[PDB]
């Protein structure tokens, strides 16, 4: 049924049916635009009234102006499909590559899996990267803050972890840029579309791009992350199988919600954020979990306010983390890359009951060793070096030697290593960290490890290295 | 006496270095409740303001 | 009578007049009053429309005759308005006659999308040693300058528009780069003696100051970045190069509070509206860099922030940081102690990086940013200066005379091969056996003397982009001969 | 036209009529008062119901009274005859001594001089005071600012610049205080007519003194310095002459807008204060200029509220000077007077084209060993200072000389200290800071520079020191 | 229903921080006027009443019981924020779990300087 637009301020359009009303969180297409405007309702005024916020420019809407009830909620295209296609938040394609052909439409408002779909068992997911699968494993079905900002190696390591899984799991992945910069949007997609997880040609892309911009309206950038888990649940369900889901950034996303609550006329929170904050957070994290179909691991960039860890938006983000990934700069230019920092990256899953028993003494001896030297880099800084024990030594060969074998070479970042890529399992992982640990390796030289796969690989370079 | 008042002066100032770092812990955290009060309060007078009017 | 493409004023006050009428306005339309002036319909609501009046509402008694243009607000553009000094509408206000532009174009058009741009690769030499080569600025970027009060915001802007100069005498036509000065909310005299300080060094032969000043009403000022950057947006779409200087921001976004909190919509935080983001994002993000489907123009952006106490988490500051592709702080403590511009390195970025600098400049400036990062962590002991190894003792001395390299003077860009040669001098170590406070003599002189004997090699640092290791040489022995007879 | 009044709240009244309606910033007169009432009209709310606001208390209003329209905004006098007399906000005379018999009258409202009428020269204005005219010179027909906090010399600095070059200026001058002391304002009064400034016999007069002191209600306060502002666009024009404006507090203006717009029905902004205190302001400094046709030398006096030079009313008014001289509660503290902070008033002509190379290096010389000198400070917290180098308690040295030898006795200052007013001419200033500077002092005592003039009498004072000792 | 038919029970809250969120949603989105942190006046009768009701009836009444372990989460550990005192003055006890015992190994990481509970020694097997 057509209603009439019978107020536009700002943003937020109020429209008035005659007939009947839609329910709150329908779409409603305004008809006589050249570009798309759809209108998400909001609220129920009351005389046939409903309080609406708009995914585009209100410009130009004069009062009157027919309005379409779409009849339900914002729908997309969710078929395989929008693998390497970009789309935004109502579904239109922003790559001027022609339309998205899909069978299926998914409605972006969605609701948690019950409580009788949840998976009870807490699993492990195998990124193949030595040290986030060791020190800060990643669980299926689990929420997994990034830290650190440009220039450490995240948008390379967001590659490589869409290639892995992609790759030794053939689950897809989904990137969902809230408030994304378009000159990073359009270098993102290039870098992308050069490093092969998307491909313009042969129908086997990885990724689907969905891009809310930074010039989008409010309304629009606080539903693009629903836009990404709604692709992502289709993968999910309707296709069974565990999927990654990039959200760049998160922060962007609570503070597009803060806009719209604001517009609307609601009294601000604790320190200007919605007073819905934490169910806002709530109903898009909880669809982000391991039911009996599938899996949607997200991976989350994290910008924390003022350098606030207690602000109400990473307050209310943490509650919600299964890990933490910290990127450093300080470990870019010694030159191990990824620049994952072993000591703050932390994680929920490393329990001995979830990891195993051996998994976790090796962790907790890498991190015990870690802490030692972190610990005698200053002695060796003040007392000097002559003045530390046999054994003080030895844990500083190891732990350099460790050191440089978290780094690994990535497949994505060939063009700077050259190195060919490496995909090291989990086990090979445990097993070369026992080793190195255990002193079977105090007879090999530092550099022997330095940006190896297996620790086979690391014995076949200490010794084609005297050769 | 010259090396241990080196190396009393060396633990001396580890030790007051230490201690204004434990302080700057509190300090700041003491600092990021206090600025959030800060926009908190400024907010609830604006909207109280407003509604009353 | 016509209550459909004419109205009534209901109300007036505080500049914000309440319509009754005009039920076929458009949103953000532009009316005409009965008594000259105009307005922009912003709040349409089922009983009224809210009008925000270009002007003063001394003239706008109630009662008054409402009629509608028809039209979203437009600006004039062409090169027609270069050199000009026009108004927040274009209207010239220099006195020198009507600005006889052809075309137009609407404020609020969109941004290009995500296939149109492509990566920024170009150098947009700003002729400052510090930002040249420690923060570099590409074109199609959005590098934010920040600061306090007096610390030299202006100056950095005025310094770049003034350095292009030299690309635009020459005939390189993909070098020329046609400057807008957006000034919002500032003493007309500040930009009546600006406007002269541009003429003496000539460079109002391809500027645009457009002037939104502190007693224009607020959507003057509200509007002026728009204008400016539609203006800017000509050049980009005809394969030509802008950069749009906006001075500053955060007076845009004071007016559009006002024009907010007198339309009564929801204050927000620190009273600001819910916009305050969507106003300045839906502006930056004009900042583009077309591929050559497009024209292959371009259009940088440099706004301009001014932060209270150096507090760089206040609402505005971070809304405009986390936009843009950089930020050149700029602390008066530095500016205090001599380092003028006072553009501290440590908190200044450039996401875009390196990936804008020329060759040369890339060569050098790759291992003048290590070692002012290393003498940037043992600064501390810079008073002590003694009691320690020769290690830190040599850090320490090497950061010292790099820092008096990046001094500079007011209105004096350097031509991007002399700060190459100059840092090359400073970084490749002809300069550690100098006592730091001559280091700027020698610079001064050595300048002048590589200007005046090898302009060769110059010329073919210029073209090249590049120091072969011919010119490397050259510029070696040069160097060499020269610090002997000082 | 004539309407009645409908309501009253606070100082804003609401005034209905039936014949025209009249246009905003016009004055209507309250008729059935003993003393002049007029509103200044502010909104039009419909209904042909205008919102006012009562520049003189309101006590006494009964709705319903008769209110005639003025037909313009509030009108003052203006011409030579308003030297030496005082004025309210509306004009009339409160130095009782009879009516301001003027043929002009001028509307206190009025639009600012176009871009195209600005002046792009800037001459330095030596004041005679060490500190301002070597770190921050003050400009002939530049706009300066004093930004103070409560009780660090604001008032008693704008009377060393009013006795200084009011007294040595060949074109008129006005004082518009707005919303600050009364006693200050007799004080000023008895100050002038003693010194010959005013005069009440002859037409002898270069001051014309306006006043809206703090017991005005808001709407008085609020408008005085358009007044004030007037009485000078007058003199500007008209008369084709130099001018002096010196205004205090012009913070004031800022506060009273604040005090009525929550009555006026506007959101308040960040601070409490008005959402249109920016174009509130603008409004009013846009109009304090020199143009072709003329040259104010504005002063104006600024109050910080609690020192907090964030605040959005000096963080506002930071913009609309030519020259800022931020005095100081910490130096007034250590007994430097005047308090003036070295490292934070800036000048737009301290350029090395307008002041000179060697002025240039001198104040620039002055700021960075101050600068150098607060470094050390936090070292000397720990250390202390038999610790410091041999190259740093020379600066230590140095810059305390330098901080002593900034502080200076006015002539307006005898009552507190005792001492006899001096006046530095540029040059004195200048070599003596070069000396200080390159260590020709180094052997006086650093109080040896406390409270003197030129350098040569910390010489004879370092010597009578010495003497007595 | 327990404690009022003879028998014995145990209620944890898990978290009382997260109700009291809920409740300043539903309070902001009501209108009424926030208070210290925004949180309503009201945010303490929510905990009050809630926590009034843990009691234990004497043999007249049934003799059963009804314990209660609200759980309170506080940012960076302080102690004196709003909700942490408005419920340290309705509980009987508290346990604090410091987070950097935790971080030690030492788990559970009871601080068992600022652990207390005021009825401690009553109501504790001898032996023990
Ligand atoms: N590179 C420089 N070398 C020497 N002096 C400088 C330099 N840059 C700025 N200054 C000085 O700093 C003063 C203030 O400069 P500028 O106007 O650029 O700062 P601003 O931030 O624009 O001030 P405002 O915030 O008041 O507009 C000027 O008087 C100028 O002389
Ligand atoms: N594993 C790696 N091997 C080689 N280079 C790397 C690796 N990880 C990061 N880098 C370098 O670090 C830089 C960081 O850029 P990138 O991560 O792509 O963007 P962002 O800094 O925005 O995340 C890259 O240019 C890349 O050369
Ligand atoms: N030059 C000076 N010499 C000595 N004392 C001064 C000087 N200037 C100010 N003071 C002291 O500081 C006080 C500040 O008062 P004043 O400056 O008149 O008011 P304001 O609060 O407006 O600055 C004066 O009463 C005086 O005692
Ligand atoms: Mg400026
Ligand atoms: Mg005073």
């Amino acid at each position: 049924t057509t209603g009439r637009i019978v107020a536009v301020i700002g943003a937020v359009v109020d429209v008035q049916f005659d007939e009947g009303l839609p329910p709150i969180l329908n779409a409603l297409e305004v008809q006589g635009r050249e570009t798309r405007l759809v209108l998400e309702v909001a609220q129920h005024l009351g005389e046939s009234t409903v309080r609406t916020i708009a995914m585009d420019g209100t410009e130009g809407l004069v009062r009157g102006q027919k309005v379409l009830d779409s009849g339900a909620p914002i729908r997309i295209p969710v078929g395989p499909e929008t693998l390497g296609r970009i789309m935004n938040v109502i579904g239109e394609p922003i790559d001027e590559r022609g339309p998205i052909k899909t069978k299926q439409f998914a409605a972006i408002h969605a609701e948690a899996p019950e409580f009788v779909e949840m998976s009870v068992e807490q699993e492990i997911l195998v990124t193949g990267i030595k040290v986030v699968d060791l020190l800060a494993p990643y669980a299926k079905g689990g929420k997994i803050g990034l830290f650190g900002g440009a220039g450490v190696g995240k948008t390379v390591l967001i590659m490589e972890l869409i290639n892995n899984v992609a790759k030794a799991h053939g689950g897809y992945s989904v990137f969902a840029g809230v408030g994304e910069r378009t000159r990073e949007g359009n270098d993102l997609y290039h870098e992308m579309i050069e490093s092969g997880v998307i491909n313009l040609k042969d129908a086997t892309s990885k990724v689907a791009l969905v891009y809310g911009q930074m010039n989008e309206p409010p309304g629009a950038r606080a539903r693009v992350a629903l836009t990404g888990l709604t692709v992502a649940e289709y993968f999910r369900d309707q296709e069974g199988q565990d999927v990654l889901l990039f959200i760049d950034n998160i922060f962007r996303f609570t503070q597009a919600g803060s806009e719209v609550s604001a517009l609307l006329g609601r009294i601000p929170s604790a320190v200007g954020y919605q007073p819905t904050l934490a169910t806002d957070m709530g109903t898009m994290q909880e669809r982000i979990t391991t039911t009996k179909k599938g899996s949607i691991t997200s991976v989350q960039a994290i910008y924390v306010p003022a350098d606030d860890l207690t602000d109400p938006a990473p307050a209310t983000t943490f509650a919600h983390l299964d890990a933490t990934t910290v990127l450093s700069r300080a470990i870019a230019e010694l030159g191990i890359y990824p620049a994952v920092d072993p000591l703050d990256s932390t994680s929920r899953i490393m329990d001995p009951n979830i990891v195993g028993s051996e998994h976790y003494d090796v962790a907790r001896g890498v991190q015990k060793i870690l802490q030692d030297y972190k610990s005698l880099q200053d002695i060796i800084a003040i007392l000097g070096m002559d003045e530390l024990s046999e054994e003080d030594k030895l844990t500083v060969s190891r732990a350099r030697k460790i050191q440089r074998f978290l780094s690994q070479p990535f497949q994505v970042a060939e063009v700077f290593t050259g190195h060919l890529g490496k995909l090291v399992p989990l086990k090979e992982t445990i097993k070369g960290f026992q080793q190195i640990l255990a002193g079977e390796y105090d007879h090999l030289p530092e550099q022997a490890f330095y940006m190896v796969g297996p620790i086979e690989e690391a014995v076949a370079k200490a010794d084609k290295l005297a050769e | 006496s010259t090396t241990s008042e080196q190396s009393a002066r060396m633990t001396a100032m580890d030790n007051a270095s230490k201690n204004a770092s434990e302080m700057i812990d509190k300090l700041t955290l003491t600092f990021n409740r206090t600025r959030q009060a800060v926009i908190t309060k400024e907010l609830i007078e604006i909207i109280s303001g407003a509604a009353a009017l | 009578v016509d209550l459909e493409e004419t109205g009534r004023v209901l109300s007036i006050g505080d500049g914000i007049a309440r319509v009754h009428g005009l039920r076929n306005v458009q949103a953000e339309e532009m009316v005409e009053f009965s008594s000259g002036l105009k307005g922009m319909s912003l709040n349409l609501e089922p009983d009224n429309v809210g009008v925000v009046v270009f002007g003063n509402d001394k003239l706008i008694k109630e009662g008054d005759i409402v009629k509608r243009t028809g039209a979203i607000v437009d600006v004039p553009v062409g090169e027609e308005l270069l050199g000009r000094v026009v108004d927040a509408l274009g209207n010239a206000i220099d006195g020198k006659g009507p600005i006889g532009s052809k075309a137009r174009r609407r404020v609020g058009l969109k941004a290009p999308g995500i296939i149109p741009r492509i990566s920024v690769r170009e150098p947009m030499q700003t002729g400052i040693k510090a930002v040249d080569s420690l923060v570099p600025i590409g074109r199609g970027q959005r590098e934010l300058i920040i600061g306090d009060r007096q610390t030299g915001k202006t100056s950095i802007a005025i310094d770049t528009i003034i350095n292009q100069k030299r690309f635009n005498d020459g005939t390189d036509e993909k070098k020329k780069l046609y400057c807008i000065y957006v000034a919002i909310g500032q003493k007309r005299s500040t930009v009546a003696q600006l406007v002269k300080r541009l003429t003496d060094a000539d460079a109002m032969k391809y500027t645009i100051v457009v002037s939104a000043t502190a007693s224009d009403a607020a959507p003057l000022q509200y509007l002026a970045p728009y204008s400016g950057c539609s203006m800017g947006e000509y050049f980009r779409d005809n394969g030509k190069h802008a950069l749009i200087i906006y001075d500053d921001l955060s007076k845009q976004a004071v007016a559009y509070r006002q024009m907010s909190l007198l339309l009564r919509r929801p204050p927000g935080r620190e009273a600001y509206p819910g916009d305050v983001f969507y106003l300045h994002s839906r502006l930056l993000e004009r900042a583009a860099k077309m591929n050559d489907a497009f024209g292959g123009g371009s259009l940088t952006a440099l706004p301009v922030i001014e932060t209270q106490a150096g507090d760089v988490s206040a609402y505005i500051p971070t809304n405009v940081i986390s936009i843009t592709d950089g930020q050149i702080f700029l602390e008066t403590e530095l500016f205090y102690k001599g380092i003028r511009p006072a553009i501290n390195v440590g908190l200044s970025v450039s996401r875009v990086g390196s990936a804008a600098q020329t060759r040369a400049m890339k060569q050098v400036a790759g291992t003048m940013k290590l070692e002012l990062a290393q003498y940037r962590e043992v600064a501390a002991f810079a008073q002590f200066g003694s009691d320690l190894d020769a290690a830190t003792q040599q850090l320490l001395s090497r950061g010292v005379r790099l820092t008096e390299l990046l001094k500079q003077g007011q209105y004096s860009p350097m031509a991007i091969e002399e700060q190459v040669a100059v840092i090359y001098a400073g970084v490749r170590g002809y300069l550690d056996k100098l006592e730091p406070s001559k280091i700027t003599k020698f610079e001064n002189a050595f300048l002048s003397h590589v200007i005046s004997q090898h302009q060769a090699l110059l010329g073919k640092i210029r073209t090249d982009g590049k120091i072969s290791e011919e010119s490397d040489a050259k510029l070696k022995e040069i160097v060499t001969n020269f610090l002997a007879g000082f």
